[PDB]
């Protein structure tokens, strides 16, 4: 994904 | 899901079943894994839910019969409802569940990509709505996760179909002119997943409709691309 959600 | 078919195990690994334990345990809504502690779902699912303590998130489920008292689940630490949300029909029907523990990714449970800002102009031709919802207005929660392929409808065409409502660009509609295939009761909060360049994107969140799969009544979904900054605000908070 281009949109990233931080772990 | 009306006019759908049984999904194959592992087909929609971002799909979750959100259960309530109050007064008794039952499926409440669908949802999507978007991060290792994040579920994206519909704000209207939490009407009367006074605490996240009564919620259980089950991932990696094909059949509701897989869920018993000994089945593992994710607890919910926090319910984050869009603060402009009033009702599904007025929009902002979006919410995040912050999980008490981390989802370990695998072939049974993994995230779906959020849409790209540059992809607000892309034409999605391969969209599917999934859930354990009713197959008709008077039915029951289905055991097996169902799927139905549905075409996206322009905002202009959707507005013509919903006289008396205001269909905003924060909403996205999907359905056949003659009806037959759609989301129904129990599907809300779940994904509208579209495949583009061999990658699935979370294009919509099942929100509302007048009846289920009726002719000239497309399903209305939260248009996820319009909420990417809101999602990042909440999940990437410093
Ligand atoms: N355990 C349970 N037993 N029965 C249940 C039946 C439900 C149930 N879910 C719902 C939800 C609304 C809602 C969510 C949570 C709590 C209370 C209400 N609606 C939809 O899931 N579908 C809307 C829709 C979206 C779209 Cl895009 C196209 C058409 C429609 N529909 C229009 N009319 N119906 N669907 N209603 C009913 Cl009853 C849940 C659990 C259970």
């Amino acid at each position: 994904c281009t949109t990233k959600i931080k772990p | 899901i009306v006019g759908g078919t049984a999904s194959v195990r592992g087909e929609w690994p971002w799909q979750v079943t959100l259960h309530t334990t109050s007064p008794t345990q039952r499926h409440l809504c669908g949802g999507s894994i978007i991060g290792n502690q994040w579920i994206l779902t519909a704000a209207h699912c939490f009407y009367g839910v006074e605490s996240p303590k009564i919620l259980r998130v089950y991932s990696g489920i094909l059949n509701q019969s897989e869920i018993k008292e000994d089945t593992s689940f994710f607890g919910v630490q926090e319910i984050i409802i869009h603060d402009q949300y009033k009702m599904a029909e007025s929009g902002y029907d979006i919410a995040l569940l912050k999980l008490e523990t981390t989802v370990g990714y695998g072939d049974s449970q993994r995230p779906i990509c959020l849409p790209s800002k540059g992809d607000r102009n892309v034409i999605y031709t391969d969209c599917w709505v999934t859930g354990w919802g009713y197959r008709k207005l008077r039915d029951k929660i289905q055991n097996t996760l169902q799927k139905a392929k549905i075409p996206l409808v322009t905002n202009e065409e959707c507005q013509k179909r919903y006289r008396g409502h205001k269909i905003t660009h924060k909403m996205i509609c999907a359905g056949y002119r003659e009806g037959g295939k759609d989301a129904c009761k129990g599907d809300s909060g779940g994904p509208l997943s579209c495949k583009h360049n061999e990658v699935w994107h979370l294009v919509g969140i099942t929100s509302w409709g007048e009846g289920c799969a009726q002719r000239e009544r497309p399903g209305v979904y939260t248009n996820v691309v319009e909420y990417v900054d809101w999602i990042l605000e909440k999940t990437q908070a410093v």
